[PDB]
């Protein structure tokens, strides 16, 4: 990327964020949005409390799919930022 | 802006930038500063007056 | 809304009977509806402690206790509870159409007309003797309950 | 060795002389700014700065006795703090 | 703005002696000796009228709600339950510590969802903008109020009232619980 | 003006009477909350639901077994037979069945809930009857009064054959 | 327009008739959410890859094997080729192809290149000359695409399940 190949990303004089701040996921509609994150966070908390919380990690118990699933928490996060971004875009 | 008149001063570079001064005198054609705001806070040097612009002044109360 | 235009006054000499004068205090037409209501619970009350105490039965019940003592056995056993609930759907749908009009509009609902007329059995004299009966319960039973929880029981 | 977390067991060794010292700070910065805001509409602020105007200094030292309503007055009514647009600033 | 004169707030207690001038429950004038609804003048960082008014309704619906649990929990009432959950436990502080955390945790996370996704322009409310919220109208319900503007106001001058009574109660129950002997007399 | 249901309480705003079977029944106004169409298509799938599943226990309480479903070993009382089915394994092949047919569901909701025009419960599954639209009518008419039978025929089978615990 | 194959609806933006294979069926709008070229393009890998599953698997299972195997059943081929060393071999070969990939993909979502999805040019003896030629066999492609994504997970869970012969 160069001063000039960049989208004009600023919106301090607007409400919201332009829904090209997402990227690859810039028409992705706020419903399929709202959902994942939600679907995300739900398996990411499961996952963290069968991780370290219902069960205590250790050498021998650390589990790869609880630990991959962990790092949805923060993408759902991203998510539901995103879905109320494009809420209020329009889509 | 009026002589007797308190105005604000807005130059960027004056001591008594956004601050009150009252107006002494306003000269006729000629000065690029006609007006001349006299201050009771005397700057580093020690003056209390300075010729400023219609423009680089800003009334708060008339006379 | 007001007490002079209303069934329930005094029958032979025919004046109101508010000496306080509460009335004014108070949405007239909620002093109405509460008073139908508390006088049809109070009626309802007398004849079941009347029943229960003379040990008339209870279809598919179990346990026999007085009257004056059922209430926490009956709470222990969990029939009052299903008691609740039925008493707080109905008073909630008496919620939704009554207490959105309190000190407000009754917008037609007569105080006390729950629509629940099958046999078409209404007319302005049973509605007096509704009212009259209602008030008399009100009173029996607080002799009642009075009484029994002093010993003194039976026919009383 | 004085305990000072907040804890109420151990409130006389911090808590209890902070707000003695608050207050009585409070009330020499109130007689100070009040004795300012007299002394500068009064001829001479610049001689008054110096020479002190004992009897009404007497006076706002005293009443500055009352100062948390009357901070709180002047913050409501808007003469506490100057508008910013009205100090002084450098060329940024 | 709007000004806090034009809420429905005024309370006969405190305008409640010879020449208060109260009636129906509401004083002529609002109470608030130190002017926080009017500190919005000073600085745009203070919340305006309508953000208080959303957060006293707040609070006094989740103390209602709270005092009304306290009270019914260690009455001794409680729900059925299973081998894995047990909901006999009358000390109101320790309560939620005994539960499944699926009960729990469907209490919260829920409670959290609402809270949330009711709120939608409460930083306009911050910023004293009622334009399409006011506060405390989160939609739960609003069929009942009367459509007379009198009752209306008497309607939610009960609720404000019996909020604050609430948040009172609860907070005292809460600092004779914690710090025990503050609240004398209390039952818990 | 006052609902048919109820002529003591005022009608809802949204409910007049665009979606079939209204009666402007709605003491608690949650259609003002929800969007409604999300609403019928809920109450269309809770009818159906309900419609098949009530089939569904009266002919497996009589005797009736799929084919092969001899050796599920349940007690044949139904009542049992989700736990047996599920500790076989054959109720994941329904979930991921209905999971199939969930994400059309959920396409179709999402469909007019966007404005595509589809009426709630409309899957264009018809067995050649949308020949009239009157028909039509009179049939979404039919399902929505069944599935208001059928959801409390299910409540009260169900809730007495769990108190005869059989 | 009003999708085929779910006929109670329309067919997301992106699904117009362009490209091979296109029954109109995407009814969660899950490619007019993001780029269908990318879409296309894990769909023919897909099931590429799944061309080549289901015919080795049934290769090996019926007994074709190398000159040095493990001669092995095809469930248990995996760990047995994994042990032995070559699968990791295979690793890096297609890792090769794959980066080559990452390259091609870069260039046709960008716009540097008139790339379609899953298009190599691999065309030896000129089997798509004419347009014609050339949706007819990407039809055919994207259909055993399909059919063979199908076909392995149906072998593979089957296989996983029971442990028997080559059906
Ligand atoms: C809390 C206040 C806040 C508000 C916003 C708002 C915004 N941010 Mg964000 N941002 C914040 C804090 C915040 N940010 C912070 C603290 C950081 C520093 C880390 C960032 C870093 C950041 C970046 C780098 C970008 C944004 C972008 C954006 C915009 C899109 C947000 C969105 O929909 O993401 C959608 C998010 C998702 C759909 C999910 C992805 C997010 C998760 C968290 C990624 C996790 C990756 C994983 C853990 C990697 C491995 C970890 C490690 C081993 C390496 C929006 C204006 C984007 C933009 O384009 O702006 C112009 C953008 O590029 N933000
Ligand atoms: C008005 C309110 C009222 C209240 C508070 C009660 C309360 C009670 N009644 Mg009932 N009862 C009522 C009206 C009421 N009754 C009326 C109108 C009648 C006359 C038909 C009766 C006749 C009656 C009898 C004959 C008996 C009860 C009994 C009971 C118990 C619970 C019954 C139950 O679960 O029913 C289902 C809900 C409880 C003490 C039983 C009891 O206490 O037995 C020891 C019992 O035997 N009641
Ligand atoms: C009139 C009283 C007065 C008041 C109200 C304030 C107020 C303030 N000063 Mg202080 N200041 C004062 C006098 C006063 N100053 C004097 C005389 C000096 C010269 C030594 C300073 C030097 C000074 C510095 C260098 C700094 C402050 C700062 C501050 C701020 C923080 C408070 C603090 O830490 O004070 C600190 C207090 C002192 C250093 C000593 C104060 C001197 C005495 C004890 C008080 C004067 C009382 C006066 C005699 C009253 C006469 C009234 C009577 C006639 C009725 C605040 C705006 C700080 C700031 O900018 O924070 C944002 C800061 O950096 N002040
Ligand atoms: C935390 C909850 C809370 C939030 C509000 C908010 C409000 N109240 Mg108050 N109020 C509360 C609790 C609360 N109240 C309680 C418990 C009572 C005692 C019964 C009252 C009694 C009351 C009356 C009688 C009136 C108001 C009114 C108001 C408004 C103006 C005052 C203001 O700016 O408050 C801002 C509030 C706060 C910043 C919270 C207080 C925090 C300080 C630090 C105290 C700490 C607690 C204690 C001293 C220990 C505003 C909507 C007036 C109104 O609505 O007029 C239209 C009005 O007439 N309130
Ligand atoms: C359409 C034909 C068909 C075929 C070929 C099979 C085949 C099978 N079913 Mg059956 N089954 C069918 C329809 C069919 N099912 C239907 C429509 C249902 C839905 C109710 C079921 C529900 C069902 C259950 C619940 C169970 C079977 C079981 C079985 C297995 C043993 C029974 C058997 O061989 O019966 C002769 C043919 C076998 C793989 C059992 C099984 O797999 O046990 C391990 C088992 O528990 N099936
Ligand atoms: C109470 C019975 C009943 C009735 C009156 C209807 C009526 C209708 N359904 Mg059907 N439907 C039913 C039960 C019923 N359904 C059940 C239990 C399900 C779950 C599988 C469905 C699932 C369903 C879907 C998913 C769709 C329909 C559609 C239709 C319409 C066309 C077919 C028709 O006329 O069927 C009349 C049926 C009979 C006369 C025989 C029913 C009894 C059998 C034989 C048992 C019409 C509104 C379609 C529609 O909306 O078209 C626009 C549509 O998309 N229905
Ligand atoms: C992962 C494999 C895969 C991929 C990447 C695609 C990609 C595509 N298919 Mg699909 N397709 C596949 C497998 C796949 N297909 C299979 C096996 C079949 C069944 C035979 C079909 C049948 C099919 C048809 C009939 C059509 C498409 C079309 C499309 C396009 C849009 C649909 C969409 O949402 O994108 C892909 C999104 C996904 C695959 C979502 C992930 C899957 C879910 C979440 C998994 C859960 C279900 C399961 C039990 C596991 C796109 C190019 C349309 C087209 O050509 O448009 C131009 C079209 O008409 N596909
Ligand atoms: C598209 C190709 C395809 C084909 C031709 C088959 C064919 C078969 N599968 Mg299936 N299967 C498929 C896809 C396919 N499957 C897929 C995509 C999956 C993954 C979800 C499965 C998962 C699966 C399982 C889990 C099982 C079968 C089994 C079977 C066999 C008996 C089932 C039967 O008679 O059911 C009634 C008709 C049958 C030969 C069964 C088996 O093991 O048979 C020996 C069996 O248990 N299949
Ligand atoms: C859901 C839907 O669609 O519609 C719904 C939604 C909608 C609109 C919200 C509805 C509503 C209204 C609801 C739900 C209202 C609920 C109200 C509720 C729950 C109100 C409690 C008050 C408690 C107080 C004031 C307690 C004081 C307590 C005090 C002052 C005490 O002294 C307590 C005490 O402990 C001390 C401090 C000392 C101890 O010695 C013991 C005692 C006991 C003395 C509708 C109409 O239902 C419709
Ligand atoms: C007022 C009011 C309401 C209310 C209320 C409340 C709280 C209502 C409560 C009602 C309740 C609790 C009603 C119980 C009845 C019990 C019966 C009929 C038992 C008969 C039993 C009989 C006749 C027994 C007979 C026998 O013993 C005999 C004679 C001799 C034996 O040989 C045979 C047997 C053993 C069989 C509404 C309506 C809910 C809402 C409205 O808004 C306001």
């Amino acid at each position: 990327v160069d001063r000039s190949e960049a989208a004009d990303t600023w919106w301090g004089d607007k409400d919201y964020p332009p829904s090209i701040v997402l990227g690859i996921g810039k028409d992705v509609p706020s419903s399929i949005f709202g959902v994942t994150s939600g679907l995300a966070f739900a398996i990411g908390v499961y996952c963290v409390a069968q991780s370290n919380l219902v069960n205590i990690l250790s050498g021998s118990t650390v589990n790869g799919f609880y630990v991959a699933g962990a790092l949805l928490v923060p993408y759902s996060w991203g998510l539901h930022v995103a879905a109320w971004i494009q809420k209020q875009n329009g889509k | 802006i009026e002589r007797g008149s308190k105005v604000r001063v807005l130059r960027p570079e004056s001591y008594w930038f956004q601050e009150c001064g009252s107006v002494a005198t306003i000269a006729k054609g000629g000065d690029r500063y006609p007006v001349v705001v006299r201050f009771e806070k005397v700057n580093y040097a020690g003056v209390a007056t300075n010729n400023f612009a219609l423009d680089e002044l800003g009334e708060v109360e008339a006379p | 809304g007001s007490v002079d235009s209303m069934i329930g006054k005094y029958s032979i000499k025919g004046t109101v009977y508010d000496p306080l004068d509460l009335a004014s205090k108070y949405d007239v037409n909620w002093l109405r509806e509460a008073e139908l209501k508390h006088g049809r619970v109070c009626m309802l009350a007398v004849a079941g402690f009347l029943a229960n105490d003379a040990g008339w039965g209870l279809p598919g019940l179990d346990i026999k206790c007085s009257s004056i003592e059922a209430h926490d056995r009956m709470v222990e056993s969990g029939h009052m509870w299903a008691l609740l609930a039925v008493v707080g759907v109905c008073e909630f749908l008496h919620f939704s159409v009554v207490v959105p009009k309190l000190d407000g509009d009754w917008g037609d609902w007569e105080p006390g007309n729950y629509g629940l007329d099958p046999f078409k059995l209404d007319s302005p004299s049973r509605r007096e003797a509704e009212l009259k009966n209602g008030r008399l319960a009100m009173l029996a039973f607080s002799g009642l309950v009075t009484q029994a929880a002093l010993g003194h029981a039976a026919p009383y | 060795h004085l305990i000072a977390d907040g804890r109420p067991d151990h409130a006389g060794e911090f808590v209890i002389p902070a707000f003695g010292f608050l207050y009585i700070a409070g009330w020499i910065g109130w007689a100070g700014r009040s004795y300012l805001q007299f002394s500068k509409k009064t001829d001479k602020p610049n001689e008054n700065e110096i020479i002190i105007n004992v009897p009404v200094a007497l006076g706002m030292m005293s009443g500055a006795f009352l100062w948390p309503l009357a901070a709180w007055k002047e913050l409501i009514n808007g003469q506490l703090l100057v508008p910013g647009d009205e100090v002084t600033v450098s060329p940024r | 703005r709007k000004p806090l004169s034009e809420y429905v707030g005024a309370s006969q207690e405190l305008a409640a002696f010879p020449g208060g001038g109260g009636k129906e429950g509401a004083a002529p004038v609002p109470w608030d000796p130190l002017q926080l609804s009017e500190l919005w003048k000073v600085s745009a960082n203070n919340p305006d009228v309508a953000w208080l008014r959303e957060a006293e309704l707040k609070h006094g619906r989740m103390s209602m709600l709270a005092i009304t649990g306290v009270m019914v929990q260690s009455a001794g009432i409680h729900l059925p339950g299973n081998a894995d959950i047990s909901f006999a436990n009358a000390d109101w502080a320790m309560a939620p510590t005994t539960l499944p955390p699926a009960a729990w945790g469907q209490v919260l996370f829920f409670i959290g969802l609402a809270e949330g996704q009711t709120s939608a322009g409460l930083f306009d409310l911050w910023l004293g903008n009622t334009e399409k919220r006011e506060p405390g109208n989160l939609g739960w319900g609003t069929q009942f109020l009367s459509k007379d503007k009198k009752a209306a106001d008497k309607m939610r001058l009960k609720e404000l009232k019996n909020g604050r009574l609430a948040m009172l109660a609860i907070m005292g129950v809460a600092f004779n619980h914690v710090i025990p002997g503050a609240l004398p007399g209390c039952m818990y | 003006e006052k609902s048919q249901a109820l002529p003591f309480a005022e009608r809802p705003a949204k409910l007049d009477g665009t979606l079939v079977g209204d009666v402007g029944f709605d003491p608690l106004g949650l259609s003002n909350i929800l969007p409604i169409e999300w609403m019928r298509e809920a109450e269309l799938k809770h009818g159906r639901v309900c419609m098949l599943a009530v089939v569904g226990y009266i002919v497996v309480d009589k005797g009736l077994r799929a084919p092969g479903a001899e050796k599920l070993v349940a007690a044949t009382s139904s009542f049992t037979a989700h736990d047996a089915a599920v500790q076989s394994g054959h109720m994941w092949a329904l979930l991921l069945a209905c999971g199939l047919f969930e994400i059309v569901g959920a396409g179709a909701i999402a469909s007019t809930l966007n404005g595509g025009d589809r009426k709630p419960g409309e899957f264009a599954l018809t067995g050649g009857f949308d020949r009239d639209a009157a028909k039509l009518e009179r049939f979404k008419l039919a399902e929505i009064k069944h599935s208001r039978l059928a959801m409390m025929a299910f409540s009260g089978l169900v809730t007495q054959d769990a108190l005869s615990h059989g | 327009v009003k999708s085929q194959a779910l006929p109670f609806m329309d067919a997301p933006a992106p699904l117009d008739g362009s490209m091979a294979g296109d029954k109109g069926f995407d009814p969660l709008n899950l490619s007019g959410s993001f780029d269908i070229k990318w879409m296309r393009e894990a769909e023919l890998k897909h099931g590429r890859v799944c061309m080549l599953a289901w015919v080795g698997y049934v290769a090996v299972d019926n007994g074709f094997y190398v000159p040095f195997a493990p001669h092995v059943s095809s469930l248990a081929a995996h760990d047995a080729a994994v042990k032995a060393g070559p699968m990791l071999g295979l690793l890096l070969a297609v890792g090769a192809i794959e980066a080559i990939s990452y390259n091609a993909i870069a260039e046709m979502m960008s716009g540097e290149t008139d790339r379609r999805p899953g298009d190599f040019y691999l065309d030896p003896f000129n089997l798509c000359s004419t347009p014609e030629k050339l949706e007819s066999m990407l039809e055919k492609e994207i259909s055993h695409c399909r059919l063979a994504m199908f076909a392995f997970s149906g072998v593979v869970t089957q296989s996983a399940l029971t442990g028997g012969a080559f059906p």
